[PDB]
Parts: C-alpha cells; structure tokens; sequence
C-alpha cells in the first residue's frame, strides 16, 4: 500500500505492515519512503 | 651500529589481523 | 586453548584499522562519504 | 552552491556568464581581463562571480536516491 | 602481558597432591569492524 | 467438474510484472 | 511449457505479456486441446488456483526467505557498484590477514584479484 525506496540500489517496493524492514533484490537494512502525492506549492520569493 | 639500532626500533607489529565469519558471541552461547 | 573474545574495541575513523582507510575517492563517494572529512573520532550508538 | 542569478547588491543578471568565465579562463586570460570582456564593470558585479564558489559539482558525484 | 599468568593453587588431600592450575594469555587477534544482525547473519559495517 | 470459462481464467492472470 | 498441438518448449519468462487472452485465442486453444483429446481445467481447480495465488501474492517473507533470494540473486548479480565496493573491501581484510600471517603465496593472487577487480573510473 506504501511505496518505499531501497537506500543502496534505488529500488522501488511495497510493504504490508508484515514484512521485515529489508531491500527485496539486494537486502539492504535501510529504507526511505517515497514521496507523497499531495499538490506541492512555493511562492518563488 | 646506527643503520642497526635505527631498523630495529623500525619495525613493531604486534597485534596479528583475522577475518571474523560469523558472530563472535556464538561460542559462549 | 583457542582465541576467546574478550569485547569490543571502537575504532577512530580513517585510522589504520578503519574500512575506510584503503577507500580511493571514488567508492568513498559510493559510501555516501564526504571526501572532506578528515577522521579522528569514533561513532558510538 | 551554483551561480546566483542575480548580484546581490544591484540586481544584474550574472547567472548566464559563468560557463562563457570558465571559457574565457580556459583560453588563458587574467580573471579581471576575463570579467572586462563579459562587461562587468561595477565591483558588485565583479565579486559575485569572482568569488562564487561551485558546490553543486562536489554534491552531483553522490549517486541519485531515486531511479 | 603485564599479567599474563593466572594461578591457582589446591594442595588437595582427601596422598599428599599438590595441584597448580595456571593459563597464559598469548596473541591479540583484531577483526576489521562487523555487524551482527537479529536474524544472525554478519557482514561488514 | 464444471469448465472454466473466460472470467475464471482472467481471474488467475498473472502478468510479467506480477513474474518479476 | 507446450502447445497442444506442437511439443514441449523452455521458454524464458519476458516473453509472457502483460495483455489479456483474447477470445480468438481461446477459442483457437481449445481446438488444440480437442484435436490432441485433452479437457479443460477444472473450476474447482480454478479456485483453488486462485487461493494459491491469492495466498503467494499476500503472503509474508521471513528472514531466512529473505536471505537466501538475496543470496540467490547476489548469485545472479553480474556487477553493483556497492557490492563491488563491500568485495574490493573484504578482500582487502583477507589481505591484511595474509600479510599479518607471513603468508607470501595467497597475499599474490589477492593482490592480483584485486588488481583484476580495479582500476575504476
Ligand atoms: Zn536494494
Ligand atoms: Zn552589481
């Protein structure tokens, strides 16, 4: 349901709130969340 | 004499390095 | 009678017996390392 | 970080005259003579591009978070 | 190696036996840095 | 025993993203 | 897999595609499949295919599973610049053991190991 960003290989995954906090091909220990979809806005100033 | 006692306080290596293939505590458990 | 372990050292950074002593410039940048840094402090928790 | 698109003291468009700099300093001229011939003649102008150190080369050889 | 013998005496009689129990410390053995996981694997940190 | 028909096989598709 | 009507194949698995099977296809499955006599699969066979599908896709991975498909494609891993890196480094501690050893024989195809591994760009 979550989108998720390997920090070594850049890969893109999903998790379930089940599954250990690991990379699926290279198994890294270290995750990022991917950005979220909401309408980002600056005022260039 | 000095080109001796100049080499010989050259070399000092004690400490000998190992590759540790697994957890170092699995003995003691 | 075989070697026993007897604890854990920390190591000081860019010493002689730190991984990132032999590291040339380049695979210091793959280890997300600035280049920059000079060592001599360690890293506990 | 990367050029500043405008001089900070009066406001004159420099971000477009640092690769013709690097070009005219590859070509062997002195920096000042380099800054005469892109017509920058307020010292303002001269200090924003003759000081302006180019830190996003250094943060580009990191590899990229997301492919 | 500044106190590299342990002893332990038992002049045990219960034929007089004199016992001496003693172990040496001989070579330190240094690793470069690990890392040991919850699942029990190892790799280098 | 009864044959499977269009929807009971495009129920159990499994595309080459889904292999990968 | 196999055709029908023509005989068994090793296929690779991109040459699958992602589109839906067509009504013609079917169709033209079936006729392969009454020509060499065969029958269809069976629904309760197609349920409980589906429940295995179902239960594969949403199923969770342990550690160990994790490990060895991580294992099996570091296996499959031709080159990755930070696996690179972790070898060139573990290499490097095997040498250091070796030379720390007196060991002048396995210090020489480390370092040619090494040599054959580097000189990066
Ligand atoms: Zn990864
Ligand atoms: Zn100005």
């Amino acid at each position: 349901g979550v989108k998720y960003t390997c920090g070594a290989c850049a890969h893109n995954f999903s998790l379930n709130k089940s599954d250990p906090v690991r990379c699926k091909e290279c198994g890294h220990r270290v995750i990022y969340k991917a950005r979220t979809k909401r309408m980002i806005q600056f005022d260039a100033r | 004499l000095a080109k001796a006692l100049s080499a010989k306080q050259k070399k000092e290596s004690y400490a000998r390095s190992v590759v540790t293939k697994e957890d170092p505590e699995e003995r003691q458990r | 009678g075989n070697k026993v372990h007897i604890g854990k050292v920390p190591i000081m950074l860019r010493s002689k017996f730190c991984s990132l002593r032999t590291l040339d410039e380049v695979d210091l940048y793959k280890m997300k390392e600035c280049p920059y840094d000079m060592g001599g402090y360690f890293v506990i928790n | 970080m990367i050029i500043p698109v405008r001089c900070f003291s009066c406001g004159k468009v420099v971000g477009d005259k640092w690769d013709a700099y690097l070009r005219l300093l590859e070509e062997g001229k002195q920096e000042g003579d380099a800054l005469d011939e892109l017509k920058l003649k307020r010292y303002c102008c001269r200090r924003m591009v003759l000081t302006h150190v180019d830190l996003i080369e250094k943060f580009l050889r990191y590899n990229p978070l997301e492919k | 190696w500044e106190e590299p013998r342990l002893i332990l005496d038992q002049p045990a009689q219960h034929d007089n036996i004199n016992k001496r129990y003693e172990i040496r410390f001989g070579k330190i053995y240094l690793s470069r840095p690990t890392m040991t996981e919850a699942d029990g694997t190892t790799h280098a940190m | 025993s009864k044959p499977a028909t269009l929807s009971d096989i495009n129920k159990i598709i499994f595309g080459r993203t889904a292999m990968s | 897999v196999a055709f029908p009507n023509q005989k068994e194949m090793v296929r690779p698995l991109f040459v699958f595609s992602d589109s839906s099977i067509t009504h013609p296809e079917f169709d033209l499955f079936l006729r392969e499949l009454d020509a060499e006599g065969l029958s269809v699969m069976d629904l309760r066979d197609v349920d409980y295919k589906y429940h295995q599908l179902k239960e594969m896709s949403s199923r969770s991975l342990s550690n160990d599973e994790v490990n060895s498909i991580v294992k099996m494609k570091q296996s499959l891993s031709s080159n990755t610049g930070f696996n690179t890196v972790l070898k060139k480094a573990q290499l490097q501690e095997e040498l250091e053991e070796a030379r720390d050893a007196h060991d002048h024989e396995r210090v020489a195809r480390i370092e040619a190991e090494l040599k054959s591994i580097g000189a990066e760009s």
